[PDB]
C-alpha cells in the first residue's frame, strides 16, 4: 500500500478484468464438443488464465486504478516492503550480461596471442570457445582480479586523434 | 573429416548453435513454468 | 524599528567599517583586476573617450588610502544591509516569518 | 646505418597518421639522406587498403 | 578552379598522373625521394574535382590534395 | 602436494608449489595470480575456521537436543527465541558485534598488507606479542600444542574447516527444503533410507511421476 | 615528531611530518600540496577553539541547571525577556543581532590581516598575557594538548548535534539514558540512526 497504490489481493478492477478473460473465453466453449481437442485446447488455456491471477496476486504485487499490477523499483522502497523480488533482483541480468561479456573478452585476448588472429573470428576454434564459456562462472572475481593488477585496461595505446 | 568439422565452425556455429540453444531454452523455461512477472518471494 | 535610527545607524557602521577595517584589505583585493582596456590599446589616439578611466584628479585626499566614491558606493550598504531590517514590517504585521520548526 | 634496426619493432609519432600510437615493423631504412626513409610494414590496413608507409627519423619511436 | 598541392610526402608512384582523367598533374624530377620524382599540377584550371588523384594516392595521409573552390564552365564539368 | 582430486588428466599450473591442504583442485583457474591466490589461501582460513565453529555449535547441541538432555531450540529458530525473553536487549547486538568485530579486523587486515607491522607505540604493552609468524598463523594467541617441528597438523585443520564449510551448506539447505533439523534430518534418514532422500523428499528437483 | 599512529602500521605520509597534533591519519589525501595544508592548518586551529568554547558553554549551562542549550535561543521566537545567569538583559533581538554583527565583522577583518605564517596559526603578545610561551618544550607539548582537545571538543559539538536531532532528551539526560539501561538504551535503539536498526 505505497505510491498511493494497493494490493492486488483487495482490488475490484483485478477480480473484473480477472471474470471479463475468463467469460470471453468461456464464451468459445459452447462452440465445441465437450470432449474434443479444441475443448481440450480452451480448457488448457482456462486453467493457465485462473492459475496465472491467482500467481500473479497473494505474492505482494500490488495494482492501481484499474486492475494491473505495477512494479516498485527503489531500493529501499521496495526493502522497506515486500516488493524486493519484482524489480530489485537486477544481479540476473547483471550475472548473466558480466559472464558474456567476461567469455567473450577471454577469448578476444588469447585468440589475439597467435599468428593471424583474423581467421581465428570467422572460423572459431570451438574447443577454445567451450572451454572459456565454462571456465567463466565466477566472473566477478576475475575482474576484481584483473583491476587491481592492471591488466584491464592500457595507459596510452589508442587510435586517437585528439 | 577435418574439413566439414572445420566447415561447422564459421556461421553455424554462431547462427544455429547458441540460436537454438538460447531459444530452446528460453521456450522450455516458459513451457515447463508459465508466464514470471516477480521473483516469486 | 525606527527608520532614522536603522538606516542612519546603518550608515555610519557600513561606512566605518568599510574606512577603519576593511579598507586595506580591499585595496589589496583589488591589485589583482586589471581596468577596461583591452591590455591596454592607443585610447586617446583613436576616440575612446568612454573606456578611459574618468580623471578628476583620483588622488589621496584622506589618509591610509581615501575613498571619493568608494564613500558613496560602500554606503550602499546602508539601504543593502540595513533598509530590510528597517522595513521588517512582518514582525508587528501578524505574517510570521519565524519558520517554526 | 643511421635508421633504426631493420626487422626491429617500432612506433609512429606521426600525428596525422592512420598508425598514430600504433607498432609497426620497419621493412628497411634508406640511406641516400631522404627525407623519410624509415619504412614500416603494419599488420592492419587504413582507411585506403595499405599496410606500409615510410616515416622519417624523429617520429619513429621504439616500442613500449 | 579547384586548388590542388602536392606535400614532400611524395614517393613518386606516378598514380596520380596515371588516374588524373583531365591531364591536370604531372611528374617533374625531385631529389628528396628514391624515385627522384615528384608531382606537380600546371594545368591545374582544368581542374573538374573527381578526387581520383586521392583514391591513387597511397601513402598515408595523401601528399596530393584537391581542395574544391570556386566553379567555372571548366571545373563544372559543363558540355554545354 | 596431496593426492589430486581426480585420478588423472588434470594437471594444474600455479597448484606444483607448496601449501597447506594442496589437493590440486582449481577447475576455473581462479587462483593464477601469485597475490590473489595469497589472498584467497587467507579467506579459506577464516572461513573453515568461523565455519567450524558454526557447525560444532550446531550438531554438538542438537546431539543432546535429540537424546533429551537440554531444551534449547534448533538453529533455525534460536534467534527467534532469544529475544522474546525478558531479560534480552533489542537488536544492538548486531551494531556491537559490527563494531568490536570491525576492531579486530581492520588489526587482521592491517597485518596481511604489512606482515608484522605492530609497532612498539601502537598498543599499551602487548603491542610486541602480536607478531604473528606467518599470514593467519599467529603465536601469542595460542597457549599450547604449537612448538612441533612437523606443520601437517595444518592438513587436519583445513580438511576439518573444508568439510564443516560443507556441512554448514547442507545444514541451511536440508533446513531449507523440510524444516527440520540436521540431526532430525538424519534420524528419519535412518529409518527409511529410500523414502527420505533429497531426490523425492524435499522439493529440489522436479520429479512428477506418479503413475 | 608524529604524535602516535592512527592506525599501526599505516601508509606513513611524507607531508604531515613536521606538523604539532600530527597521526599521519589523512587517508583522502587532501592538503597534499604545500600551499593547501597552510590554510588547512589555520581552519583547523580556529575550528578547534570555536568548537572548544561552544562545547564548554553547551554542558556549562546543562551542568549549571539553566536550560537546554537547543532551547535557549527560543526566546526570541517565543517572545519573552532573555537572561545569563538571571540577569535579564533588555537587549531586542534586533540589537543583539546588530552589535554582533559589528564586534565579529571588525573581529575577523583585523585577524585577515596579519600576513605572518606563524602568528596566523599561534599569535601571541596581546592574545598571551599569561605568557606561558616562553619554555619552548612546555610551548611544544601546550600545542599538543591544544590539538588534541580541539578535536574531541568538535567531535563533541557534533554529538550535541546528532543527540539532539534523533531524541529531546538533554545532553545531561542523554547520559542519564545510557547509564540507567547501557544495553538497551544508545543509538541503536532511536528508530533513525540506523535505517533498519
Ligand atoms: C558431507 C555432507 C553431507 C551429508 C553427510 C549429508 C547427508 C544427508 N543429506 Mg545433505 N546436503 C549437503 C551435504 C550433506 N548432506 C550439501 C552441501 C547440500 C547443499 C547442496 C545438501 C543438501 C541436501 C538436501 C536438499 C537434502 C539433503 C538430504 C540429506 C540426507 C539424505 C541423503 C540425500 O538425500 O542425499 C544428499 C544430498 C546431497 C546434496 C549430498 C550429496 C553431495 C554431498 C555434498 C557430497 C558430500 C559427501 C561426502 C563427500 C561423503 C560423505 C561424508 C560423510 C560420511 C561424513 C542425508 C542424511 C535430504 C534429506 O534431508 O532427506 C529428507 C534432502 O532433502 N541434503
Ligand atoms: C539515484 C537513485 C536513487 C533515487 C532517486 C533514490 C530515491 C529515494 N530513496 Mg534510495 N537508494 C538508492 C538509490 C536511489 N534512491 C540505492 C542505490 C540504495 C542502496 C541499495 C538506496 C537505498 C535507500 C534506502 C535504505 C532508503 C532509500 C530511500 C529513498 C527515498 C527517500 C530519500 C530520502 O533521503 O529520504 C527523505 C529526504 C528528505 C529530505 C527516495 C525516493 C528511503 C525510503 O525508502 O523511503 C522509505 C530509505 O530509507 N533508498
Ligand atoms: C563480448 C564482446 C564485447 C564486449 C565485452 C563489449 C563491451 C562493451 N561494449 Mg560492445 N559490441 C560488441 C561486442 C562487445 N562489446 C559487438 C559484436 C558489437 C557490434 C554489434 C558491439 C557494439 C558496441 C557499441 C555500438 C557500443 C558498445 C559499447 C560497449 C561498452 C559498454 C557496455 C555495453 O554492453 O555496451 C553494449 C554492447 C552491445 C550492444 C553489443 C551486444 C552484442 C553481443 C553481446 C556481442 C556478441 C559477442 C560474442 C558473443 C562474443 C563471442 C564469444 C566467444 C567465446 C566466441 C563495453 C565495454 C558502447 C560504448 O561505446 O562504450 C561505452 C557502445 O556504444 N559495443
Ligand atoms: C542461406 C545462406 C546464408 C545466409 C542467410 C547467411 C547469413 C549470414 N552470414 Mg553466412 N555464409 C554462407 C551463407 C549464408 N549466410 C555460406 C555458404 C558461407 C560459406 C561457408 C558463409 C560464410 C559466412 C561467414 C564467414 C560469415 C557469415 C556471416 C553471416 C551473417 C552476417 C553477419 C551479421 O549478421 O552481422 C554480425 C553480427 C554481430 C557482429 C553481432 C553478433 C551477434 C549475432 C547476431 C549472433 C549470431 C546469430 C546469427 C547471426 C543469427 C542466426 C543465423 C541464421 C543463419 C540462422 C548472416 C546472418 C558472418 C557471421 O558469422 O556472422 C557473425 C561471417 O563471419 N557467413
Ligand atoms: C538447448 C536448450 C534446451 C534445453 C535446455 C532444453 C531442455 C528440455 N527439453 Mg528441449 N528443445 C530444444 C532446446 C532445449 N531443450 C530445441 C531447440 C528444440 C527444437 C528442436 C527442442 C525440442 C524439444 C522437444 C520436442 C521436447 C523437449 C523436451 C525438453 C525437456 C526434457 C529433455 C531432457 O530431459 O533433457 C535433459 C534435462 C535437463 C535439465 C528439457 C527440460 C521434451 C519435453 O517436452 O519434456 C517433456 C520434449 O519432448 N525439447
Ligand atoms: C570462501 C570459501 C573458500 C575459499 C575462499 C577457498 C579458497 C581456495 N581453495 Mg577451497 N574449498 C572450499 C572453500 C573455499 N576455498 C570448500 C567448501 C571445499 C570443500 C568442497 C574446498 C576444497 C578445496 C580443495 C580440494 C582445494 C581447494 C583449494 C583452494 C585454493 C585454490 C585457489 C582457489 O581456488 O581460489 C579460491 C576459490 C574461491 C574464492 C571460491 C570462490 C567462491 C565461488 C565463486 C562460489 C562457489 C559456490 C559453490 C559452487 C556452492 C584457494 C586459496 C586448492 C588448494 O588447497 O590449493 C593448494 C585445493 O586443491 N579448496
Ligand atoms: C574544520 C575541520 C578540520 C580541518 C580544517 C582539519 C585540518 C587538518 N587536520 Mg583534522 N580533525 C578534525 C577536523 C579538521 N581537521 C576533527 C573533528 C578531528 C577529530 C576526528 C580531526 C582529527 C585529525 C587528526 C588525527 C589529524 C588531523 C590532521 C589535520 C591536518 C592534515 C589533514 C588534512 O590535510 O586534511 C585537511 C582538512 C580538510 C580539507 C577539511 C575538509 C573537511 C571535509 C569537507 C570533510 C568533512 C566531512 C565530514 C565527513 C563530516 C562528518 C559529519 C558526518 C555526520 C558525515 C589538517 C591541517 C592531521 C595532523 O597532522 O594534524 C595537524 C592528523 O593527524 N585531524
Ligand atoms: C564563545 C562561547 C559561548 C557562546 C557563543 C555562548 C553563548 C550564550 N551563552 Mg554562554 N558561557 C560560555 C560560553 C559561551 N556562551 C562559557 C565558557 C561559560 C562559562 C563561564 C558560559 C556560561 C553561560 C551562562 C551561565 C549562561 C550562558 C548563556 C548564553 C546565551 C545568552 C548569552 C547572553 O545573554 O549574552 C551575554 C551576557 C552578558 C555579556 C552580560 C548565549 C547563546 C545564558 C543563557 O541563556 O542560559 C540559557 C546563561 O545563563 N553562558
Ligand atoms: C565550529 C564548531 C562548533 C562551534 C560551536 C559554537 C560556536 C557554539 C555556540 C553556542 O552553543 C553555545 C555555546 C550556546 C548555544 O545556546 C548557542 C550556540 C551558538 C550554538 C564545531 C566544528 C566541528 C567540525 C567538525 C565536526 C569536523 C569534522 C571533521 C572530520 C569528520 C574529519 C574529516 C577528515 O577525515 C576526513 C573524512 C578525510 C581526511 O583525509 C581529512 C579530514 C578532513 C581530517
Ligand atoms: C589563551 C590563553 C593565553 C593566556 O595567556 C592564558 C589564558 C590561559 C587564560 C588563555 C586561555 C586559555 C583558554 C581560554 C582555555 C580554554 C579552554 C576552553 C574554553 C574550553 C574547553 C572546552 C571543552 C571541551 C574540550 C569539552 C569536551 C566535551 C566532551 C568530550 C563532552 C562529552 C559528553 C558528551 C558528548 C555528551 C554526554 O551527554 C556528556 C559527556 C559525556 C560529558
Ligand atoms: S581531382 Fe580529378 S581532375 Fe583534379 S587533379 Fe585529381 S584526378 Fe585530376
Ligand atoms: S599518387 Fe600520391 S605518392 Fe604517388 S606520385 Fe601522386 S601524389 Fe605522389
Amino acid at each position: 500500500d505505497i505510491a498511493g497504490l494497493t494490493p492486488c489481493s483487495e482490488s475490484k478492477a483485478y477480480n473484473k478484468l480477472e471474470r471479463k478473460e475468463l467469460k470471453v473465453l468461456d464464451k468459445r466453449l459452447k462452440q465445441y464438443e465437450p470432449g474434443s481437442a479444441p475443448y481440450l485446447a480452451l480448457q488448457a488455456t482456462k486453467e493457465r488464465t485462473e492459475n496465472r491471477f491467482k500467481t500473479y496476486a497473494k505474492q505482494g504485487l500490488l495494482c492501481g486504478n484499474d486492475g494491473l499490477p505495477h512494479l516498485i523499483s527503489d531500493p529501499g522502497l521496495a526493502l522497506r516492503f515486500n516488493h524486493a523480488g519484482e524489480v530489485f533482483i537486477t544481479f540476473g541480468f547483471l550475472y548473466v550480461a558480466g559472464y558474456i561479456g567476461h567469455v567473450g573478452r577471454q577469448y578476444i585476448i588469447l585468440s589475439k596471442e597467435d599468428a593471424k588472429p583474423t581467421d581465428k573470428e570467422i572460423i572459431l576454434d570451438v574447443p577454445l570457445a567451450l572451454k572459456l564459456a565454462f571456465q567463466g562462472w565466477a566472473w566477478p572475481l576475475a575482474s576484481i582480479q584483473e583491476l587491481r593488477n592492471g591488466s584491464l585496461l592500457e595507459k596510452d595505446e589508442n587510435i586517437t586523434v585528439s | 573429416m577435418k574439413d566439414f568439422t572445420t566447415y561447422l565452425s564459421t556461421a553455424p556455429v554462431v547462427g544455429l548453435g547458441w540460436a537454438i540453444f538460447t531459444s530452446g531454452l528460453l521456450i522450455e523455461i516458459n513451457r515447463f513454468f508459465p508466464d514470471p512477472l516477480v521473483f516469486s518471494f | 524599528l525606527e527608520p532614522a535610527v536603522a538606516i542612519g545607524g546603518s550608515t555610519v557602521s557600513f561606512l566605518a567599517l568599510g574606512r577603519f577595517v576593511f579598507l586595506p584589505y580591499q585595496r589589496r583585493r583589488t591589485e589583482m583586476e586589471v581596468g577596461p582596456g583591452r591590455l591596454g590599446p592607443k585610447t586617446t589616439g583613436d576616440t575612446f573617450f568612454d573606456r578611459l578611466q574618468k580623471p578628476a584628479s583620483f588622488v589621496e585626499t584622506k589618509s591610509k588610502d581615501p575613498s571619493g566614491f568608494g564613500g558613496w558606493h560602500a554606503a550602499l550598504g546602508h539601504v543593502f544591509g540595513y533598509f530590510l531590517l528597517a522595513c521588517s514590517s512582518l514582525q508587528d504585521a501578524g505574517q510570521v516569518i519565524a519558520h517554526w520548526g | 646505418e643511421i635508421g633504426p634496426k631493420r626487422g626491429s619493432l617500432v612506433k609512429v609519432l606521426r600525428p596525422e597518421s592512420y598508425w598514430y600510437n600504433q607498432v609497426g615493423k620497419v621493412v628497411s631504412v634508406d640511406q641516400s639522406g631522404i627525407r623519410y626513409p624509415v619504412v614500416v610494414r603494419f599488420e592492419n590496413q587504413n582507411y585506403a587498403g595499405v599496410s606500409t608507409n615510410n616515416y622519417a627519423l624523429d617520429e619513429i619511436e621504439e616500442v613500449k | 578552379a579547384h586548388v590542388v598541392k602536392i606535400y614532400d610526402t611524395c614517393i613518386g608512384c606516378t598514380q596520380c598522373v596515371r588516374a588524373c582523367p583531365l591531364d591536370v598533374l604531372e611528374m617533374v624530377p625531385w631529389d628528396g625521394c628514391k624515385a627522384a620524382q615528384m608531382a606537380s599540377s600546371p594545368r591545374t584550371e582544368d581542374c573538374v574535382g573527381c578526387k581520383r588523384c586521392e583514391t591513387a594516392c597511397p601513402t598515408d595521409f595523401l601528399s596530393v590534395r584537391v581542395y574544391l573552390g570556386n566553379e567555372s564552365t571548366r571545373s563544372l564539368g559543363l558540355a554545354y | 602436494d596431496r593426492p589430486l582430486w581426480y585420478p588423472g588428466a588434470t594437471p594444474p599450473a600455479h597448484l606444483d608449489g607448496s601449501m597447506l591442504g594442496d589437493y590440486g583442485f582449481d577447475p576455473l583457474r581462479l587462483g593464477t595470480n601469485p597475490d590473489r591466490m595469497k589472498w584467497f589461501r587467507e579467506a579459506e582460513l577464516t572461513n573453515g575456521r568461523w565455519a567450524m565453529a558454526a557447525v560444532v555449535g550446531i550438531l554438538f547441541t542438537d546431539v543432546f537436543t535429540s537424546i533429551g538432555l537440554v531444551g534449547l531450540p534448533k538453529w533455525w529458530e534460536a534467534g527467534a527465541q532469544t529475544y522474546p525473553i525478558d531479560n534480552q536487549t533489542l537488536r544492538t547486538l548486531a551494531i556491537i558485534e559490527f563494531l568490536l568485530f570491525g576492531w579486530v579486523e581492520t588489526k587482521r587486515l592491517y597485518d596481511l598488507r604489512n606482515p608484522g607491522s605492530q609497532g612498539d607505540g601502537s598498543f599499551l604493552g602487548i603491542t610486541d606479542g602480536l607478531k604473528g609468524t606467518e599470514n593467519g598463523y599467529p603465536g601469542g594467541i595460542f597457549d599450547p600444542l604449537g612448538y612441533s617441528k612437523t606443520s601437517p597438523e595444518k592438513l587436519d585443520e583445513l580438511q576439518n574447516g573444508r568439510l564443516a564449510m560443507l556441512a554448514f551448506l547442507g545444514f541451511a539447505s536440508t533446513a531449507a527444503v523440510n524444516g527440520q533439523g540436521p540431526i532430525e534430518s538424519l534420524q528419519t534418514h535412518l529409518a527409511d533410507p529410500f523414502h527420505v532422500t533429497f531426490a523425492t523428499n524435499g522439493v529440489s528437483i522436479p520429479h512428477f511421476t506418479e503413475f | 615528531q608524529r604524535a602516535g599512529n592512527f592506525a599501526p602500521g599505516s601508509e606513513p605520509k611524507e607531508y604531515l611530518n613536521d606538523l604539532p597534533g600530527n597521526f599521519n591519519f589523512d587517508p583522502l589525501e587532501l592538503g597534499k600540496e604545500k600551499g593547501t595544508l597552510q590554510r588547512y592548518r589555520e581552519a583547523e586551529l580556529i575550528h578547534c577553539r570555536w568548537a572548544m568554547l561552544g562545547a564548554a558553554g553547551c554542558l556549562a549551562v546543562e551542568v549549571l541547571g539553566l536550560g537546554n542549550w537547543y532551547d535557549a535561543p527560543l526566546w526570541a521566537v517565543t517572545g519573552d525577556k532573555p537572561t545569563w545567569f538571571g540577569i535579564e538583559v533588555p537587549f531586542d533581538i534586533a540589537t543583539i543581532l546588530g552589535v554582533e554583527v559589528v564586534a565579529m565583522a571588525v573581529a575577523e577583518g583585523l585577524r585577515n590581516d596579519n600576513q605572518d605564517m606563524e602568528k596566523r596559526l599561534y599569535p601571541g603578545g596581546a592574545f598571551d598575557p599569561l605568557g606561558f610561551s616562553k619554555d619552548p618544550k612546555s610551548f611544544e607539548d601546550k600545542k599538543l594538548k591544544e590539538l588534541k582537545n580541539g578535536r574531541l571538543a568538535m567531535v563533541a559539538c557534533l554529538g550535541f548535534a546528532g543527540q539532539h536531532a534523533a531524541t529531546g532528551k538533554p545532553i545531561l539526560a542523554a547520559l542519564g539514558d545510557h547509564l540507567s539501561s547501557p544495553f538497551f538504551n544508545n543509538f541503536a535503539t532511536n528508530g533513525v540512526s540506523v535505517p533498519g536498526v
